[PDB]
């Protein structure tokens, strides 16, 4: 606010409180993974090349 | 008597009793 120098300024609130609804929204992705691979990957055997 | 091959070559691991092995995975759910 600013200060006045003609008129009689009247008394305000100086902070005010306002409300602000949100709004939803899901992302999904797919993704798939071989079993073969996986065993690979589990199972550790690094006997050869 | 005759000398037969005793695994199945050399390029896999050795036991034959793979089978057994994984299907109870299943059910729980040196070259």
């Amino acid at each position: 606010r600013v200060a006045s120098g003609a008129g009689l300024p009247t008394s305000r609130q100086t902070t005010i409180m306002v409300t602000k609804y949100s709004e939803k929204s899901p992302i999904t992705i797919p993704f798939e993974l071989s079993a073969a691979c996986l065993t690979y990957l589990r199972e550790t055997f690094e006997g050869t090349i | 008597t005759v000398s037969a091959p005793a695994t199945y070559g050399n390029f896999v691991l050795s036991p034959e009793n793979a089978v057994t092995a994984i299907s109870y995975h299943s059910i729980l759910a040196d070259s």
